[PDB]
């Protein structure tokens, strides 16, 4: 079956970074979207960053300039460059692969998640 | 891949001070195939004006693709017909999509403004209502106009199918009660292919 | 591959206790080696059964079309419960999951307002009778005209439109025949919408 | 290297009949529903008849109970029985393999069209 295994989490201070990275099953992810949703507690899972199959990228404004999200087609995993993090990017992060519009998006598929947390 | 045929905009065929176009956009296209080749028919006489825009990656990662052609603006009135076709080594024959003015006998729009009902003064905003119905086909358009200068702040219904095969639409236009109460003059503009010189005016005040 | 889209109730259907809103999963594009499909149903995630799915339906184009249809206890659907149709089929990988509900946020109450034909219209053998309902939302709503009571025929009514602020509004005409507003009939616009106390009101209108 | 090959056409006496049949490459036709169309000198193109793969048929009100569209799903053939024929009946006549909509078709392959004539 498909499977979305991300990597990565863990803790960091305030103004760290951390590379997560989220390895897809063979061809599942090929010419399609490839997204970034985090959630923190009581708050809904959130867009974060996606990357087409041809290089684009979009970002939520909350996280423009500090997070950058690239892509590996060839090895079929994503990846979201995390730079200035603050306490406010504390959350669980999920991967998927994405159809749809950006303002109203389809979810194909969801990783299982990662926690990272940035103390202050 | 899917294609979509859009008309001109109505301002732009009924005024000669504005360039009417008509745009032929191809979704879904996929990686595998990114090319697309489009053909287009002004009354089946292939013409070759158009322009392409390059292919631009969307959000899904499909393509969208979009031709644009400018009509020779008597022609869409006209009535000339048009057709895209599609091409493209994902489908086995191409996609062919067609678009033209309604015909049938043109009728003439009847304006009639109509004052705010009373019960609405408890709002420091009033809206002022304009009726255009008995109108065919049903390209047209409608501003509001005080003093000169346009309106900005109001709103109009898409054109609505009448039971006489005819259309008719509202435009609202929404003011500040002061403004209503001063006997400021308030004008509906509406400009569609049947009136004389292609426009009328029709003004209101309190 | 085949694809999914999932239907809200009618506007009636959840205003009306006289009436049972349904919520709609149709499948389109099922291919004809595998006919089979699924529907499984959850009213917010907890799995419900009152689903009743019709037999497949063969189209012009050789693919087949299955509607699977779930009655919504209609309360529910009026208070921002959340619907979610999941389908499988030998030709998909994985199934497809559709959510719907009632649009999220605010419900702000319509405003009703009649206007008398123009000074102008009567020239005409028929005058026009305007409702104008503006400053509502969500959009879902229903208008009708009603004379002495009695229904009216007569009337067509705009799609809601966005205004500027945010909310909808839309107008009803009502076609009379001039002897019949002269006369001093009374005409009556006759609007049902969620945020209105009752879920419903008049405005009269006459010479 | 034909797909779509009719044959059967031929002239005809008014109030006479004919059958048309139409061939499809291996492959092409299977699950997947096919029309007659006609065109008449001085017109375009217009529907006749189509029968989908699961055998639900469609005709043009012109031919409707005087033409009987069948299919050997096996021998990936159509056929148009064509009854009671009248001097309109006189046109090329196109087989085609058809997607889409009854009011907006599309059109896979196209038969190279027989012409059939029906004499006064
Ligand atoms: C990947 O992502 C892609 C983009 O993110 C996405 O593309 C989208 O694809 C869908 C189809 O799958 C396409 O939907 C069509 O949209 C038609 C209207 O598009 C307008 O308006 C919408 C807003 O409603 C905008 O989003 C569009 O950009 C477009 O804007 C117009 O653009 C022109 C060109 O600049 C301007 O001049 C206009 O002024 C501007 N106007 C507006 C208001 O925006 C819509 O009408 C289509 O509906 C027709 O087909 C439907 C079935 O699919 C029917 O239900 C419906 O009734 C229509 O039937 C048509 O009716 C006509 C009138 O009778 C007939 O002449 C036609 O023959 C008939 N068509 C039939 C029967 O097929 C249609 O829904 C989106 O527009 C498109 N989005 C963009 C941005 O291009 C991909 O789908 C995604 N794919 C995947 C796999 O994820
Ligand atoms: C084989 O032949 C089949 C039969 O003709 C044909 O099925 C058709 O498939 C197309 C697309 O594959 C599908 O198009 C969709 O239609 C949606 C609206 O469908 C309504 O209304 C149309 C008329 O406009 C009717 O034709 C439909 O039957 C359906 O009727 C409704 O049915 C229910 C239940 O019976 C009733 O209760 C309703 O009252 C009734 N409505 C009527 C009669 O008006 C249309 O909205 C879809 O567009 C949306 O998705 C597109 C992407 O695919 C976007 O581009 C577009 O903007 C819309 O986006 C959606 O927007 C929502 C916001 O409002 C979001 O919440 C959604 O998430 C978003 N969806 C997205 C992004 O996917 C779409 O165009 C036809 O409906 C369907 N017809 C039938 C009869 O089943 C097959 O295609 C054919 N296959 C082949 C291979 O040829």
């Amino acid at each position: 079956q498909v499977q979305l295994q991300e990597s990565g989490g863990g803790l960091v201070q305030a103004g760290g970074s951390l590379r997560l990275s989220c390895a897809a099953s063979p061809g599942i992810s090929r010419y399609k979207t490839m997204g970034w949703y985090r959630q923190a507690p009581g708050k809904e899972r959130s867009f974060v960053a996606a990357i087409t199959w041809g290089g684009l990228t979009y970002y939520a404004d909350s996280v423009k300039g500090r997070f950058t999200v690239s892509r590996d087609n060839a090895k079929n995993t994503v990846y979201l460059q995390m730079n200035s993090l603050k306490p406010e990017d504390t959350a669980v992060y999920y991967c998927s692969v994405d159809g749809g519009t950006r303002a109203d998006p389809y979810h194909y598929y969801w990783g299982q998640g990662t926690q990272v947390t940035v103390s202050s | 891949p899917s294609v979509f045929l859009f008309p001109p905009k109505p301002k732009d065929t009924l005024m000669i001070s504005r360039t009417p176009e008509v745009t032929c956009v191809v979704v879904d296209v996929s990686h595998e195939d990114p090319e697309v080749k489009f053909n287009w028919y002004v009354d089946g006489v292939e013409v070759h004006n158009a322009k392409t825009k390059p292919r631009e990656e969307q959000y899904n990662s499909t393509y969208r693709v979009v031709s644009v052609l400018t009509v020779l603006h008597q022609d869409w009135l006209n009535g000339k017909e048009y057709k895209c076709k599609v091409s493209n080594k994902a489908l086995p024959a191409p996609i062919e999509k067609t678009i033209s003015k309604a015909k049938g006998q043109p009728r003439e729009p009847q304006v009639y403004t109509l004052p705010p009902s009373r019960e609405e003064m408890t709002k420091n905003q009033v809206s002022l209502t304009c009726l255009v119905k008995g109108f065919y086909p049903s390209d047209i358009a409608v501003e509001w106009r005080s003093n000169g200068q346009p309106e900005n702040n109001y709103k109009t219904t898409p054109p609505v199918l009448d039971s006489d095969g005819s259309f008719f639409l509202y435009s609202k236009l929404t003011v500040d009660k002061s403004r209503w109460q001063q006997g400021n003059v308030f004008s509906c503009s509406v400009m569609h292919e049947a009136l004389h010189n292609h426009y009328t005016q029709k003004s209101l005040s309190l």
